RNA sequence: AUCGCUUCUCGGCCUGGCUAAGAUCAAGUGUAGUAUCUGUUCUUAUCAGUUUAAUAUCUGAUGUCCUCUCGAGGAC
C-alpha cells in the first residue's frame, strides 16, 4: 500500500493515510504551498 | 525481503537496542528475535521487520557497520 | 528388623438369624 | 453523602432565612463540609414561612441553628443557587 | 487481587481463584 | 446529505483532521472547523473500545509507588519498614500486650528535615501539555530516540566518541529510504550526547 | 447451614493441613461453622 | 587390569513427655451503586425496512420456465 502511494505520487503522510481513494493524490504536495 | 535478519552481536544489543538502531538508521516495522521457552532471552540476531524491502536493504548495507555491542553487526537479506 | 515410621492421626458380617426373625415377625 | 432525588426548590432565594437541626449540624447545605461556614442559607418561599417554621432544611430534624454556606462552596459562589430546603419528591 | 493468567481472569477473593480450576477450557486455548 | 472524504479533504484545509465517522456528524464542517485548531483535543477512543478505560489489563503487577527525593533523603521508609517487620513478627498476643502497655519512639527524628524536604528541598515535577490524552498506554512512546541519531548504548559499545562506525555507511547511503526526513549529523547533515541528529 | 465451594475447598485444604481429629481448629477458620456441623459435612 | 563381595568415603537420596482430645471458646444491619469469577453465549442465504458514529440490534423471502423419478437434462 506503500507502493500504493509511490504509485499515486503523494508522499506517504497523514492526509495521504486520510485518502484511501485513487483520487486523493490531486492533493499531494504539488497541490499548495 | 521485507525483514532484514540482523546478527553479529550480543545480548546488550538486544531486540530493543536494534529497535534504537533503527531508529537511528533504517526503521524497523517489527522484531522477530525470539528465544526458548527455558533461557528467554534476546541474542540479537533476529529477523528486525524493515518499514520495506528497500529499508531492509538499507538495514543490510548501512546499518551493518556498527559494532553491536562489541561484535560487528550483519543483516542480511530475510 | 526394618521400621516404618509411625503415622498419627492426630498430629462386617451380620447374623442371619436377624433375618429369620424378621421373615417370622412379617408371617 | 447526598442523593441523586431530592430537588430542593430551585427557586431564587429570598428573606426567609435557612434553619439547621442538630442531627446534622455544623456540615454545609451543598458539599457538606465544615471548613470555614461563611453565608447564611436563605430559603426562598414558605420553606420557611408556615408550617416548617424552625425546622430543618436538611433531613427533618427541629431546626436549631442558623444554615450556612461553607467558603469552600462560596469559592464557586454556590450560595446564589436559591433554596437548599429538601422537598419531597 | 488475583489475577489467572491461564484465563486472564480477576479476583477479589482467593476462593474464586480457587473455584477456577471455565478454567480448563481457556487453559486448553491457551495450551494451541 | 453528507459529503465524502475526498470531498471533506477538498473543503477542509486539514484533510488528515477529517476522521472516518465525523463526517457522518450532523454538523461535519463545524466539527473540522472546531478541530483545526491548535488548542484542540481527541476523544478518548473508549467510545470505539468494547475493553472499558484502563480495565482490561488483568495479566500484570506493577511496582505500587517510588517516593521522591526529599522524602528518600529524610529516609521515612527504612523504619516504617522496620516498625511493620516487627509488627509482623509480632504475635496477636503482643498485639494488643503492646496495645494494653505501650512504648515511646515511633519515629522522632527531627521536624525541620521534614520541613526543608518539603520546601528548600522542594521539586518540582515535570507537568505534562495542555492537550496530553492517556490512555492504555501514553507513558511509553517517548522515543520522539530521534531519527537519524544513535543511543547511548550505541556510542558506548560501539567506541562512538561524543564517530560511530556506520558513519562513513550512512553518510554515503544519505538519507535512508525508511526515513527520507531523517537529519544524520556528522555525517550526512554538517548532535551532543547520544542523539547525534534529528 | 448453606455450604458454599469456597467453605467446601477451605474446610478440604483444612483437613489435609490439620489431619482428621482437630476441628476446632478448622472450625477457627470456617466462619458461622461449628466443628460438629465440620465434621459432618466432611464425613 | 577385569568382575564379585565386604566395609569406609564424600555429594543430591526417608527421618520431639504425660494428664480429663490437659481444658475452654467463636453472634449482626438497612441505602443504593459497582466489580469479579461463575450461568448462558456467537456461521445457511442475500436483500431492503428499522437501528446505530458505525457495527450489533433489527421485520420479511432465502436461482428460474418445463420434462424425467430433495436428483438429473434442454432452446435458456
Ligand atoms: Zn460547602
Ligand atoms: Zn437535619
Ligand atoms: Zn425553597
Amino acid at each position: 500500500h506503500a507502493h500504493g502511494m509511490r504509485c499515486l505520487g503523494i508522499p506517504n503522510t497523514a492526509h495521504f493515510a486520510n485518502v484511501t481513494q485513487i483520487e486523493d493524490a490531486v492533493s499531494l504536495w504539488a497541490k499548495l504551498k | 525481503d521485507a525483514t532484514v535478519y540482523v546478527g553479529g552481536l550480543d545480548e546488550k544489543v538486544s531486540e530493543p537496542l536494534l529497535w534504537e538502531l533503527f531508529l537511528q538508521a533504517g526503521p524497523v516495522v517489527n522484531t522477530h528475535m525470539p528465544k526458548d521457552r527455558v533461557t528467554g532471552q534476546h541474542q540479537g540476531y533476529g529477523f528486525v521487520e524493515f518499514l520495506s524491502e528497500e529499508d531492509a536493504d538499507y538495514a543490510i548495507k548501512i546499518m551493518n557497520m556498527i559494532k553491536l555491542y562489541g561484535k560487528p553487526i550483519r543483516v542480511n537479506k530475510a | 528388623w526394618k521400621i516404618p515410621p509411625c503415622i498419627s492421626n492426630w498430629k462386617v458380617h451380620i447374623n442371619e438369624n436377624f433375618a429369620k426373625l424378621a421373615e417370622a415377625l412379617y408371617i | 453523602k447526598h442523593h441523586p432525588d431530592l430537588i430542593f426548590c430551585r427557586k431564587q432565594a429570598g428573606v426567609a432565612i435557612g434553619r439547621l437541626c442538630e442531627k446534622c449540624d455544623g456540615k454545609c447545605v451543598i458539599c457538606d463540609s465544615y471548613v470555614r461556614p461563611c453565608t447564611l442559607v436563605r430559603i426562598c418561599d414558605e420553606c420557611n414561612y408556615g408550617s416548617y417554621q424552625g425546622r430543618c432544611v436538611i433531613c427533618g430534624g427541629p431546626g436549631v441553628s442558623d444554615a450556612y454556606y461553607c467558603k469552600e462552596c462560596t469559592i464557586q459562589e454556590k450560595d446564589r443557587d436559591g433554596c437548599p430546603k429538601i422537598v419531597n419528591l | 487481587s488475583y489475577e489467572c493468567k491461564l484465563c486472564l481472569t480477576l479476583h477479589n477473593n482467593e476462593g474464586s481463584y480457587l473455584a477456577h480450576t471455565k478454567h480448563q477450557t481457556n487453559l486448553a486455548r491457551r495450551a494451541a | 446529505n453528507r459529503f465524502t472524504v475526498a470531498e471533506l479533504k477538498q473543503l477542509v484545509a486539514r484533510p488528515d483532521v477529517v476522521e472516518m465517522h465525523d463526517v457522518t456528524a450532523q454538523d461535519p464542517k463545524l466539527l473540522v472547523h472546531l478541530k483545526a485548531t491548535r488548542n484542540s483535543v481527541p476523544v478518548p477512543r473508549h467510545w470505539c473500545f468494547k475493553r472499558k478505560y484502563l480495565q482490561g489489563k488483568r495479566g500484570i503487577e506493577k511496582p505500587p509507588f517510588e517516593l521522591p527525593d526529599f522524602i528518600k533523603r529524610t529516609g521515612i521508609q527504612e523504619m516504617r519498614e522496620a516498625l511493620q517487620e516487627k509488627e509482623e513478627q509480632k504475635t496477636m498476643k503482643s498485639k494488643m500486650r503492646e496495645k494494653v502497655r505501650p512504648k515511646m519512639g515511633k519515629i522522632d527524628i527531627d521536624y525541620q528535615k521534614l520541613h526543608d524536604a518539603f520546601f528548600k528541598w522542594q521539586t518540582k515535577p515535570k507537568l505534562t501539555i495542555h492537550g496530553d490524552l492517556y490512555y492504555e498506554g501514553k507513558e511509553f512512546e517517548t522515543r520522539l530516540k530521534k531519527p537519524g541519531d544513535l543511543s547511548d548504548e550505541l556510542r558506548i559499545s560501539l567506541g562512538m566518541p561524543v564517530p560511530p562506525p556506520w558513519l562513513i555507511a550512512m553518510q554515503r547511503y544519505g538519507p535512508p529510504p525508511s526515513y527520507p526526513n531523517l537529519k544524520i549529523p556528522g555525517l550526512n547533515s554538517p548532535l551532543y550526547g547520544d542523539v547525534f541528529g534529528t | 447451614g448453606v455450604w458454599r465451594n469456597t467453605e467446601d475447598e477451605i474446610l478440604k485444604a483444612a483437613v489435609m493441613k490439620y489431619g482428621k481429629n482437630q476441628w476446632s481448629r478448622i472450625a477457627s477458620l470456617l466462619h458461622r461453622k461449628s466443628a460438629k456441623q465440620c465434621k459432618a459435612r466432611w464425613y
